[PDB]
């Protein structure tokens, strides 16, 4: 029986409040320059290299991937703002690489594009590191990969950073060949030139699309398993291939017809604004993502400051972890039991981090909030389920690494425009350098001028402002995408049917410390 | 005579929702059977997806720019003009009918498509736009 | 029956040679150089701190190893030369942690030691990859990790570099709670003051030990196991402790009685030298490090190029492929099939790299070579047996990764103080690069002049010629450590030991690409 | 999405060509013999005992396995030709015993019916091999066996030839035990006399039925499950026995509307012919076997002679592998890559034998070819996926086993009426001995006449062209039956439905010698 009624959250806010308004248009202005923003880095490389693509007859990357995926099909792209003003005087958009989750043939798959007209599709550190992003994220979700390769190399200026270590060029075929043992699908469709360092990527796959115009590749070195007349062609085979995979999902978690929530979305704008010293109520954020706006709240009058509940987003259900305030004991707990609880009947985790900074407080006595702390750390650390985190605000301290910061490996993170990331706030900061500097010259017996104070904080507070810039971090792979809120819902209705593909294993846990 | 820019743009609309049904179909089969993907929606990450179809009339190629809008609209450009087109396609008797609003003036009609040929017929006659082959399949 | 004799491999070099002489003065310096610096890191952060640090009564960190390990136990420390330079005018002796392999109470253990008189135990960047990696050893290996915290939290002037991404800071407590739940040990014990951000590793840690001078951690909060007077009580009930772990060492490996090489390893530096331009026979290294210098080439007469075979080292069993020139087709299918051989055996694996450079020749069709060494590639990534690679000479290119580079997770991997290493040889690069803008701006019709040839080109060779150097590469962590060729056997003794903890498993292998 | 059009293979024959002509003449010739044999074969042993059997009120093994099977319900008769001309004097249609695959409610079941009127019942050895290929078919496919006992014990004079050894008669109780162990159903119908030597059948059985009219096997013995008034009763006895059998069909492969070929299966007569010194491709019988005519060929352009590529029938997937000339280096290598391939995704395997005898070139190198056939039959020897082999024209020397001949287990195999089978061509062999003895008699000094050369030849070709007959290697069970080409299609549905009972594990191979 599923015919009795459930209470729903939200309440419809005050769209005549000052407060409303103001929020609504900070909130519309930050999304508005992201939109600019990422249409300037859609444009790609330039004009001259587009042009010059063209004459040689090969489809500019963003319209291979529209031809590639199924006709109509959403394309869940990952970190459009790669590289953005990374490098001092290089602009390199999207990081020289495109990669993203579309549907082919029915088949959630990942697919990975050079760019060829940014530096010719040289190989700058962050695009190394985007490529190992996209591939472990195909890695855990069990996705088919698909690359389309027009390569140029390492960027040789660059070269300490791109081919030596552990997580630099050479763990990309080594991703390849730990997803093939594993039975994920390996596709390559040399698209472009076949220069040296690049024949590696054909020769790693699992199958081969190489367009005609190296010669000896196809008729005599045999690493072509297929041959085609030009890209549309080969795109096309593509579709192909992945058709003869023999692949079908399986899922493993119950299913309900979906349902829209109850209040527009847009209405989020008045409620978070870009100021981050006002607080919201994260009830409002679950209410107008959710399903029908249907939440089922655990342990509600008991460290009130974390919001956990049940609900379901698309059908799918989901645990729902959020901050409503400053973290404290009853907090931690509360989060330690509802994951434990979550992991044992297989459900997937999403947190929302919106952490408060502690310049309201002074101490804090931060030695019993480490001590619980611990606990949702390893919590969160062991679980096996599939965690999303979502920062909708400030994200401070050890606090981000308790709701499953990337350190913690979640299937995915993404961030609103108005995030702000760091290990403290920047005036706490300047206050604690301050504080061991005068300590220690009284120590030595030297005497410490305020003039020094002001010429110590000044930076600090400067340095902490530039880097906890949601475009400074997302220009990093920090996370997987600035996202706008009206959109949220749907992000992640795509981001958990992803995460569906693989199969949920138990969840072992280390030793409670109680 | 020449068929119009409006035939144009319904047949374009007629082809995205036969792709469309076909994705309902193959929706049906699988286990999964909400998940967003399964929509038609083409929706991207802070930009509008627009597709570069190419229709052919009588001797003459055409080709039109169709942006999918957020709210299920499409935005369909082809050479100058810029058209707003919403439509559904609905079974009458065992035949499939669109309808579709080209620019605000709503207009019925009979769509069957086989092979490259898309047949509109309608009260004020027939209209044929042809596919062009992938010309790889020869 | 173990009876019947076989060929042993080396030859007595001449020592009358001139060749053998300048090759021995130059490899001598080098190794003398390295010990001063060795022994210059080892005197930690300088006289004012230690001075400070044991007015306050506490050990010096390196007293701290030599008291927890076992009597006269040998202690194997990892990167030694982390931070050696990397920071412009900041010196940060061994990264300001202390990381190695020493038995306590019988027990292989991993131990990390902060280091107060560093910065107050602050966090650089490289000190958190120092520690990420000997965690990652620790868990691939099956080791208890045993923590001497005397912390300083982040270095806030780098915080963006230390707290945000996913291998920063909050990975190490998701280490550890990870390996609490495969159980291996965690024991931390808190020799220096509990600060803010530090009591999560006590609270992590599956037992705890804490020197006397929070008071409340002991008596109230409960964070502690243990309660010590001092240091030396400490330590001593971290060994009981160890004791009490309940572990006992499987290995599953046919063990025969060691027996010492035929020839004496300082002969290295005569062989060997100092310069990459002259070449050596890879024999003469092996029968310096085998047990009794006793080899059994395989596939001697084809791919002659590689050199691959089985040995004893310690009376382990161990695979050894190694370069003696340039590598070619019948080389990589060679070494693919002694990778397979040695997979299905269950044999660990040793590497030595000697990449030899392409000025020699101008073309070598890197088509075919890169066809070939795919394979190779793949068969080295997929393997599962413990892998340990020691860079003796160049190392360029994808050679790099076809010898099981970083990328490709070694258990270990050493360099010799004469290596190189980068994407390419300095001078290949400029041509490179000069032949891109000469081709292009011909294409544009702007003449190239020679001027501009050498202006690109000086550049680019002194550049590279910095990157390769090995303090380059170790003063980041590329390695776990420069050794004297001397010791060479006995690191790996100790290596290969460690490596033995964990049990094999089997290999699965994608798809061989014939 | 699976909107995208496919080409399609296959071209229209010419119907006025006189070579198409002369070849459905042959052909057709060929067809029409095989049938008129088959009929006589079903005619049974011969009035005489037929009038006999029935005056016995017992009913004739055809009606037997007519009322048993659902009604329509197509069955799959194997081995109709055994025992045809093998023995010198003795008639013995069907090898005295009736095996096949059948749909009785609703599940597929390997019958297996004695034929009373053969010599009483007797078992003659080919009897036995019948049984025993029989029962390994079940075993390997998950099938419930149903036996209709009217047995006569072994024959006699020819003992030594079916008691003793381990391929012998006792086997069959092996068998059944086994696939009792493994929860393979076994019902036994003694339909005839329990003589000496068969009341084990019935002991061995999961089931009985018995037919009135031992009498104490029922009353007292409790040998008898079920008792039936006779041979009508005990049918439908046994299809409600196998309806209580409480199982369901697993399938674990993608499926898909199935579609008819686009062109039809009688042309095959005018394109194969029955010369096998004419050639001709492979692709006019895939595409007129395989659904929709549809085939996705996988590396086209290298190793031309090989033919690999991926289809669909009746919905299931199929990789198949076919002959078009002689087998090379290049054309092994495919074909390795493409066993590997198609075992990773789980996918059953047909191959078409059409190996094209050495007559044509003298040397072709044997050696190269060796080295590299040998991975291909290592290969195909591990695989686990259903292996189907049709032998459409010559199968010589170590091609045969490349292509998975009986040695290499494929769940069925099948021979055109037009093949030929032996270790080499005759004129071939004869050269081959007419060499060795010259060679020796020279060496000894001995003279070689030209009439010892025609006295050595001729016998040996006569004898090879003997045995290669299609009705010689049917006679043996060297295979499970002759189709008519016209019914190809059809039969391999039914085999691949039935080899899908199985569930399909995983592929283990061994050392890939590179
Ligand atoms: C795996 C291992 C183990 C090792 C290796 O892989 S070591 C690989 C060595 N790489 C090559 O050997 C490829 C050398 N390229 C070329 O042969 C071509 O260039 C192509 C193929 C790239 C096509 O490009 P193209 O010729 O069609 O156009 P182009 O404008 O010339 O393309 C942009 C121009 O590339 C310049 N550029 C600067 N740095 C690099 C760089 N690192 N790689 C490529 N190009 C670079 C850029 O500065 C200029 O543009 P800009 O800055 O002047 O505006
Ligand atoms: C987990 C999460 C999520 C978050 C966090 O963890 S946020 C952690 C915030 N950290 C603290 O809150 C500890 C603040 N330290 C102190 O309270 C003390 O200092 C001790 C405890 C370090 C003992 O040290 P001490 O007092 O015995 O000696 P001191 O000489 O003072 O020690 C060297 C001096 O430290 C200065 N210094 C500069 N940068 C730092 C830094 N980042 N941390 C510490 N010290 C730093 C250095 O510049 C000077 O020496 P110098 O450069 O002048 O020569
Ligand atoms: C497992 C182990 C470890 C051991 C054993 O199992 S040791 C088994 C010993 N067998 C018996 O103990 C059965 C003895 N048969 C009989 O008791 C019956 O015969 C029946 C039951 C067969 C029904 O047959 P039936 O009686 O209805 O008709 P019949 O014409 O008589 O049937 C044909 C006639 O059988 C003659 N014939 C010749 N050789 C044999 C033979 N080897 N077995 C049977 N019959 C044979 C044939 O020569 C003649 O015909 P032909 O050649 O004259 O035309």
């Amino acid at each position: 029986y599923h015919g009795d009624s459930v209470a729903s959250l939200g309440t419809q806010p005050d769209l005549g409040s000052a407060l409303y308004q103001e929020n609504y248009k900070q909130m519309k202005a930050l999304v508005n320059q992201l939109h600019e923003r990422v249409e300037h880095i859609k444009l790609g490389g330039g004009e001259k290299a587009r042009a010059l693509h063209i004459s040689r007859g090969k489809l500019l990357p963003r319209e291979r991937i529209d031809n590639l995926i199924d006709p109509g099909s959403p394309f869940l792209e990952l970190s459009q703002f790669a590289g953005y003003q990374l490098y001092d005087n290089e602009e390199v958009p999207g990081g020289g690489i495109i990669t993203g989750i579309g549907r082919v043939s029915g088949v959630e798959c990942m697919i990975i594009a050079n760019d060829a007209t940014v530096k010719g599709g040289a190989y700058y550190p962050v695009t190394v590191k985007k490529q190992l992003r996209a591939q472990e994220i195909a890695m855990q979700n069990r996705l088919p990969c698909i690359y389309l390769v027009d390569s140029g190399g390492a960027y040789l200026p660059r070269q300490a950073d791109v081919f030596p270590d552990r997580d630099h060029f050479g763990r990309t075929f080594y991703n390849q060949a730990i997803m093939s043992s594993k039975n994920i699908a390996q596709i390559a469709v040399v698209m472009g030139s076949c220069t040296a360092g690049g024949a590696y990527v054909p020769a790693m796959a699992d199958e081969n699309i190489i367009v005609r115009k190296a010669d000896l590749h196809c008729r005599k070195s045999g690493v072509s398993d297929h041959w085609a007349l030009d890209d549309h062609h080969a795109l096309h085979l593509t579709r192909k291939v992945v058709r003869n995979l023999n692949y079908q999902k399986k899922l493993d978690v119950t299913i309900e017809p979906s349902e829209e929530p109850l209040f527009p979305a847009d209405e989020l704008y008045g409620i978070v604004g870009a100021n981050l010293k006002r607080s919201f109520d994260v009830r409002e954020v679950i209410a107008r993502i959710v399903d029908g706006s249907r939440f089922t709240e655990f342990k509600a009058f008991y460290g009130d400051t974390l919001v956990t509940g049940f609900a379901r987003i698309f059908g799918y259900p989901v645990g729902i972890v959020g901050n409503n305030g400053v973290l404290f004991s009853e907090s931690a707990k509360k989060g330690t039991h509802f994951v434990q609880l979550c992991c044992q009947r297989n459900i997937p985790l999403l947190f929302l981090q919106n952490i408060t900074g502690f310049m309201v407080g002074r101490e804090y006595e931060a030695e019993g909030i480490a001590k619980d702390g611990a606990k949702m750390v390893a919590a969160v650390a062991c679980a096996q389920v599939p965690k999303i985190t979502l920062i909708i605000g400030g994200s401070y301290g050890a606090g981000n690494y308790g709701m499953c910061g990337r350190a913690y490996s979640p299937r995915f993170l993404y961030i609103w425009p108005n995030a702000r990331i760091s290990v403290m706030g920047g005036e706490q900061a300047a206050n604690v350098l301050a504080t061991i500097t005068k300590d220690q010259r009284a120590r030595e017996g030297k005497q410490f001028s305020s003039a020094d104070e002001a010429a110590l904080k000044e930076p600090i507070i400067k340095k902490f402002e530039e880097e906890g810039n949601p475009y400074y971090s997302s220009a990093r792979v920090w996370d997987d995408g600035i996202i706008d809120p009206a959109d949220t819902r749907l992000v992640l209705g795509l981001s958990f049917s992803a995460a569906l593909n693989a199969p949920i294993e138990k969840t072992d846990f280390g030793i409670f410390r109680m | 005579k020449a068929a119009a820019k409006e035939s144009l743009c319904q047949a374009a609309l007629g082809l995205i929702l036969k792709e469309k049904a076909m994705t309902d179909t193959f929706t049906l089969q699988a286990h999964d059977q909400f998940s967003p993907f399964s929509s038609s929606s083409g929706r991207r990450l802070n930009i509008s997806y627009t597709r570069n179809m190419t229709l052919k009339d009588g001797k003459n190629n055409v080709a039109i720019a169709v942006t999918y809008n957020h709210d299920g609209s499409y935005s369909m450009q082809i050479e100058d003009k810029t058209f707003q087109v919403l439509g559904n396609l609905y079974s009458e008797g065992d035949c499939t009918y669109l309808k579709c609003s080209v620019n605000g003036v709503a207009s019925k009609a009979k769509l069957i498509i086989l092979e490259n040929t898309i047949y509109l017929f309608s009260k004020e006659g027939s209209i044929e736009i042809d596919i062009p082959v992938p010309k790889y399949l020869s």
